[PDB]
């Protein structure tokens, strides 16, 4: 099986600052994969997937990249909506995995 | 209008067997795939399994011996059943449709929680 990880595990951040998230692959997923954000007590929300492609009325701030086995989100100058956990997903072959989570929290 | 909504058995002692039903609405059972993710507490999610449009399987390596998943097209249901159920099986369960490489709409999950 394919492991995801992600990095970093946690990021405290401020309001208008822009981030960027990874996700590696431990073999690779040829550009399927997928981004979810997931809010305190909500189901997680797609964002990005087929690496690159935004889910309709996801905000331009958000952007996806990477190919073989590393990944990026880049987040454009935070908004309060913005913090929560964040976790890349693949679908290449299966079974099917997600990358342990990075947390987004306000500083 | 999607709609995926799970209901289970709350909390429950271990070593009993388990089934959590996922009752979908607005889209047919043959067209989608519906995904088994479970969160425990404070952790990420971890994929269990899907069952395609077409009734075929897929499980997680680890879990694949526990776990049982199939569905009734005609009541629009999808069913994930667990055998020996261990305190460590306590988590949040969803329910996801899958549709070209995306889990694009979930349900709002149901809590487990395996104590004696």
């Amino acid at each position: 099986d394919i492991v995801l990880t992600q990095s970093p595990a946690s990021l405290s951040a401020s309001v208008g600052e822009t981030v960027t998230i990874t996700c590696r692959a431990s073999g690779n997923i040829h550009n399927y994969l997928a981004w979810y954000q997931q809010k305190q007590g909500k189901s997680p929300q797609l964002l990005v997937y087929y690496t690159t492609t935004l889910a309709d009325g996801v905000p331009s701030r958000f952007s996806g990249s990477g190919s073989g086995t590393q990944y990026s989100l880049k987040i454009n100058s935070l908004q309060p909506d913005d913090f929560g956990s964040y976790y890349c997903q693949h679908f290449w072959s299966t079974p099917r995995t997600f990358g342990g989570g990075t947390k987004l929290e306000i500083k | 209008q999607v709609q995926l909504q799970e209901s289970g058995p709350g909390l429950v002692a271990p070593s009993q067997s388990l089934s959590i039903t996922c009752t979908v609405s607005g889209f047919s059972l043959t067209g989608y795939g519906v995904n088994w993710v479970r969160q425990p507490p404070g952790k990420g999610l971890e994929w269990l399994g899907m069952i395609w449009g077409d009734g075929n399987t897929d499980y997680n390596s680890a879990l694949k011996s526990r776990l049982s998943i199939s569905k009734d097209n005609s009541k629009s249901q999808v069913f994930l059943k667990m055998n020996s159920l261990h305190t460590d099986d306590t988590a949040r369960y969803y329910c996801a449709r899958e549709r070209d490489y995306r889990l694009d709409y979930w349900g709002q999950g149901t809590t487990l929680t395996v104590s004696s």
